RNA sequence: UUAUCCAUUUAUAGGGAUGAAUU
RNA sequence: AAUAGAUCCGUAACUUCGGGAAAAGGAUUGGCUCUGAGGACAUUAAUGUUAACUCAGAACUGAAACGGACAAGGGGAAUCCGACUGUUUAAUUAAAACAUAGCAUUGUGAAAAGCCACAACUGGUAUUAACACAAUGUGAUUUCUGCCCAGUGCUUUG
RNA sequence: UUGAAAAAAGGAGGGAACGGCUUUGUGCUUUGCUACUCUUAAUACUUGUAUG
RNA sequence: UUAUAACAAACCUUGGAAUCAAUUUACUUGGAGAAGAGGUUCGUUGAACUCAAUUCAAAAA
RNA sequence: GAAAAGUGUUUAAAGGGGUCCCCGUCUCAAAAGGGAAACAGGUUGAUAUUCCUGUGCCAAUAGUAUUAUGAGUU
């Protein structure tokens, strides 16, 4: 098992033969995008604590 | 995995009877009951959560020291702050307009 | 893309049901689902609890009127009549 | 006629002249001596208005109940949100104050 | 089970008359640390020292008439 | 005009003294470091007269009609300020002084006001309203 | 034969109300001295549902006259009634929606509801969601008074007897289509064991009179005479015209 | 109207002009 | 029996415009070796420590095989019935029967009403009140529902 | 369809009642003196044997 | 009341917001007072945090 | 109602709380709803959150008199 853990980390054993599950089974859509939103809304947090952008700016972006 | 069972009487996943899987010193893994959660007492105007009142079921609230169930202001554990301040409002304001309306009346 | 031509608030219900019935049902649903104007606190934060019971967000004042609309045109009407009394 | 009058006034306040909107402005307004005139909306919530009412009184201001509602005093002024009420500390060119 | 760190507040309980016990254990510290605990009626109090020689005069002080277990 | 000028009676909104009406004594509304709120500090009472009927007798009266007092620094925005003014019939100075307000002997100067109120409650003069108002127990 | 559904339905077992839930009887206040002389006011301390019902309630608080103490009243809501809004009740009072007055005293057009019949019923005419009546008119004579309930009929009432200003909230309910089965099963659910209705054409005869036959008819006229027995009447009881209503 | 009948409530003032309310 | 998992493509009549639809019908899928895309932190824009698991692409590779076992729709063109989900003859009938929403009719304004129960009192509906309750019929939608009141029933005047 | 109740507990409002001992007169009033009112815990003693 | 810490809320003070802003996965919220700054509480949790002690050295009453 | 039974405030003189007033059918119905308080380890041929060791928790705890513990008032 630790053997074919490794081998999944270097990408091996996932691909299209060996996939069972839809897209969002395998990954969840909605749990990417949350995931996306909280990098990107927490970058823009520290960028405009740091001053780096305005406070106008920020929130259109 | 280590495998557990109810052990009070209760064997049934009621809200009263839930549960925490908890490790023991021996390694066997057992099964504690929660005591419920209890609601925040709430204010006797909005039905909000009144602050400064440890929010306890009625056997442990009985126990409990007398600064955790109240407040010191008037209405105290009762009433909320900005109820307490509108009721003060209304109490005086509309005495004042008794006092107006007779004025104008005589 | 906006979705649905013709249904809107009644693609929940899908093929089943008469189309007659599922267009009657809309303008309840959207009177129904609207947020209407407070007429204390001003915001448009009404919106429906129970049957004839509008919940104001805001303020927490709990107005009665119609099941699906805030005001009936009758109930307005009697309104009205009062005040001009 | 006269709703009409009182909106060209505030207007005029705002474009020339020292205001200040919402209930603890206000009041801390009245508290000073600086309030000339408060204007409140239909809508503003009893107690509220009759404390402003009051304060009015002890500082001998006026006190004009503006005709509409909480959005209608905002959108008489140039703001989007609503106001309930507003005290006008420097009339400019403007009447309102006689 | 209480913990106590005023050796003052220790002594006040040690000289209460419903403390009948204290236990006092040695433990190898990853030095000989020392938990004296006070079996009072109502609860163990205990304190940790890690000063063996100050642990050692604290049991000293304690009244003769306690009833002395050494654990380990 | 400057509302809370000293003597003017007030009614707390908030704290312990909830509902409490009381006379200011000296106003500051300078924001400091210390205190960052324009504050009023004033002279109570928490527990006013209680009733009392002709029939009861002198030193019962008495006893009954003590007022409990009390003096707190509080910011403006938590008072209800009164159009009853009450600079006449307290020599207002006297009753809080600012210096004490820090001094350890704050019971003792809490007493003292207690009694001068009961004092006051005792001889009213003719009759100020002020003072009528002051005597009542605010109902809410 | 068998007995009849509708006949199992007087014994009340299965078929009593479900009346669990529900959150007390909706009723006027009791009519004393204040209510007869003058005027009392409550304040509605909050709207609420009943469950088996369509119209909401409002739970009214009243300071007792006679003892120190606040009581509760469980009003039918008018629309246009809120929280915190005053009720006022009694001979002198005010014509505002939500009052509570003897309909001697609201002049003709007035709208009204919670009505009682006889003074001191405590109201029991017009509470359903959406409905009201009207006052037509009091005679000269006065005393009575003259009123056209929801469903036509005009009724003489006496004029001491108490109504409530304002048409009952839920107004227009009956105006959405139930759409699907379990929404009328919910329905139900919280009144009595009304809901599935066989037919008795779709019955045998043992359980129905229009029961059998080798085709699905009544078979016979499902009119049926007023002074009909309990199993009889079934079909359109006591019928002065059939068909498409065209009046 | 007194029999009878119905209702109402704690059998609670004889007839007319969104605070508190108790010893 | 075939079909089936996933990914990518493609998806008609008809339609209540929601569906039909997984329509139909195609392709790909292993193993290995790589490539790219996707975070967190903390030094001071560059440099660090470091984490999943997922996607996408390319080589080579095999007796052309790979959702290798397991698991996993056959589909289409029509017609009849019932609109639908639902329920049903426990142990021969699961349906086209029942139900259903919708529709329409009927009675009843009240504790001297309607409907029903009870030997009797009294009760149920009813903690109800016409947007209600009771009683029937028909059975979503769309589109309509013609003629006959002599026969039989029901009913109104006295 | 708006999704139990009550035992039990708590909080608030309200302001009923108000020191102790000694002496005098018919629980109440008058006169004189200053450790008092609570509060847990222990201990002792009578009262049926006062912890499950 | 495990002590504390951290966190979702709720409230307080200050502050005074249109070039709208804060903000959630979602929308929620704001002159009936937002953001920002500092606090209070309940609730999760149940030793997190230098949490507690001790080591000695320096500054206040 | 011949009774047996049938109904349960329909026209009752229906036990509690305070210092006469004020409340008020009784009773049963939940071993999954509500609810005073428990954990660990050990032990028997067979019991264990029930015994053992340890550590707690809950509810009582009458009067009178001392003691102490702290509050408050002079
Ligand atoms: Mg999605
Ligand atoms: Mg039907
Ligand atoms: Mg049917
Ligand atoms: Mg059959
Ligand atoms: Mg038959
Ligand atoms: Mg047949
Ligand atoms: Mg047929
Ligand atoms: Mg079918
Ligand atoms: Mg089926
Ligand atoms: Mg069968
Ligand atoms: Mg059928
Ligand atoms: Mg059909
Ligand atoms: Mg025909
Ligand atoms: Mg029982
Ligand atoms: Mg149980
Ligand atoms: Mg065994
Ligand atoms: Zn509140």
């Amino acid at each position: 098992v630790r053997l074919y853990k490794l081998a999944k980390r270097k990408g091996r054993h996932m691909g299209i033969g060996k996939r069972k599950g839809t897209k969002n089974a395998r990954t969840n859509q909605k749990t990417l995008w949350i995931k996306r939103q909280r990098v990107l809304r927490r970058l823009l947090k520290r960028l405009r604590d740091s001053k780096k952008v305005d406070r106008h700016l920020y929130h259109s972006f | 995995a280590q495998r557990v069972h109810y052990r009070r009487h209760n064997h049934y996943n009621t809200k009263s009877n839930k549960v925490r899987p908890v490790r023991t010193p021996g390694g066997k893994l057992t099964i504690h009951v929660v005591k419920k959660k209890a609601g925040k007492p709430k204010c006797a105007d909005c039905k909000t959560a009144i602050q400064g009142v440890k929010a306890l079921r009625p056997a442990d609230n009985y126990r409990a020291r007398r600064k955790n169930r109240t407040v010191a202001r008037a209405y105290g554990g009762s009433i909320c702050a900005r109820c307490i301040r509108e009721r003060i409002m209304r109490a005086f304001l509309f005495e004042e307009q008794k006092c107006v309306r007779q004025v104008l009346k005589e | 893309s906006r979705r649905t031509k013709k249904v809107g608030l009644t693609g929940k219900y899908g093929t089943r049901y008469g189309s007659s019935l599922r267009k009657q049902i809309k303008k309840i649903e959207l009177m129904q689902h609207a947020k209407y104007l407070c007429t204390f606190c001003g915001k448009t934060a009404t919106k429906r609890t129970c049957v004839g019971i509008w919940k104001c967000k805001k303020c927490k004042r709990k107005v009665c009127g119609g099941a699906w609309s805030l005001t009936t045109p009758a109930a307005v009407a009697a309104k009205s009549t009062i005040i001009r009394l | 006629s006269a709703g009409d009058n009182i909106n060209a006034k505030l207007q005029l306040v705002m474009k020339s002249g020292k205001y200040q909107f919402g209930r603890k402005s206000c009041l801390k307004a009245l508290r000073t001596g600086k309030g000339k005139l408060v204007i409140v909306s239909s809508n503003c919530p009893s107690i509220q208005r009759s404390v402003i009412e009051y304060y009015a009184m002890l500082s001998k201001c006026g006190v004009h109940d503006y005709h509409g509602d909480n959005n209608d005093l905002g959108t008489a002024c140039g703001k989007l949100f609503r106001i309930s009420c507003l005290v006008i500390t420097d009339v400019g060119d403007s009447d309102i104050i006689k | 089970p209480k913990q106590i760190t005023d050796i003052r507040k220790f002594l006040k309980i040690s000289r209460k008359p419903d403390t009948t016990a204290v236990i006092i254990m040695k433990k190898k510290s990853k030095t000989v640390i020392t938990k004296l605990k006070l079996r009072t009626k109502k609860y163990l109090y205990t304190m940790v020292f890690a000063d063996r020689k100050k642990a050692e005069r604290i049991e000293n002080s304690l009244l003769p008439s306690l009833k002395r277990i050494y654990y380990p | 005009g400057k509302l809370l000028k000293p003597g003017k009676v007030i009614i707390i909104l908030n704290g312990r003294r909830a509902g409490k009406k009381a006379v200011i004594v000296n106003t500051y509304e300078g924001q400091t470091r210390e205190r960052p709120y324009s504050y009023c500090l004033v002279a109570g009472i928490e527990k006013h007269p209680l009733k009392v009927n002709k029939s009861m007798t002198k030193k019962k009266i008495v006893k009954r009609s003590k007022v409990k007092a009390f003096i707190k620094c509080i910011n403006v925005n938590h008072i209800l300020p009164t159009r009853y003014q009450v600079a006449n019939d307290f020599d207002i100075k006297s009753l809080a002084s600012d210096d004490v307000l820090k001094s350890k002997n704050k019971k003792k100067e809490v007493k003292k006001l207690g009694k001068i109120f009961r004092d006051k409650f005792l001889e009213p003069v003719e009759v100020s309203k002020d003072i009528s108002f002051l005597h009542k127990k605010l109902y809410f | 034969g068998r007995v009849i559904r509708g006949q199992r339905k007087g014994r009340g077992s299965i078929f009593k109300s479900h009346n669990h839930h529900r959150k007390g009887a909706a009723k006027l206040r009791h009519l004393d001295y204040c209510e007869k002389k003058g005027y009392i006011k409550g304040l509605v301390k909050d709207i609420i549902h009943d469950p088996g019902r369509g119209a909401p309630l409002a739970k009214v608080i009243f300071k007792r006259t006679e003892k120190y103490g606040k009581k509760e009243e469980l009003i039918i809501a008018s629309e246009g009634m809120f929280t915190g809004q005053y009720i006022s009740c009694g001979t002198k009072a005010p014509l505002s929606v939500g009052n509570i007055l003897p309909i001697g005293k609201m002049p003709e057009g007035t709208l009204i509801c919670n009505l009682e019949h006889r003074t001191g019923n405590r109201g029991t005419l017009v509470k359903a969601s959406g409905c009201y009546a009207t006052v037509v008119g009091q005679s000269e004579d006065g005393k009575k008074t003259k009123v056209r309930l929801p469903s036509g009929a005009k009724k003489t009432i006496d004029a001491k007897a108490r109504a409530m200003v304002g048409v009952v909230g839920a107004g227009g309910r009956i105006d959405k289509p139930i759409l699907k089965a379990g929404v009328a099963h919910h329905k139900y659910r919280v009144k009595r064991n009304c809901w599935p209705k066989v037919r008795g054409v779709a019955m045998n005869p043992v359980e129905h009179p229009h029961g059998g036959g080798n085709h699905q008819h009544i078979g016979h006229p499902s009119t049926v005479s007023r002074s009909a027995p309990a199993g009889q009447k079934v079909g359109l009881i006591a019928a002065r015209r059939t068909g498409l209503l065209r009046g």
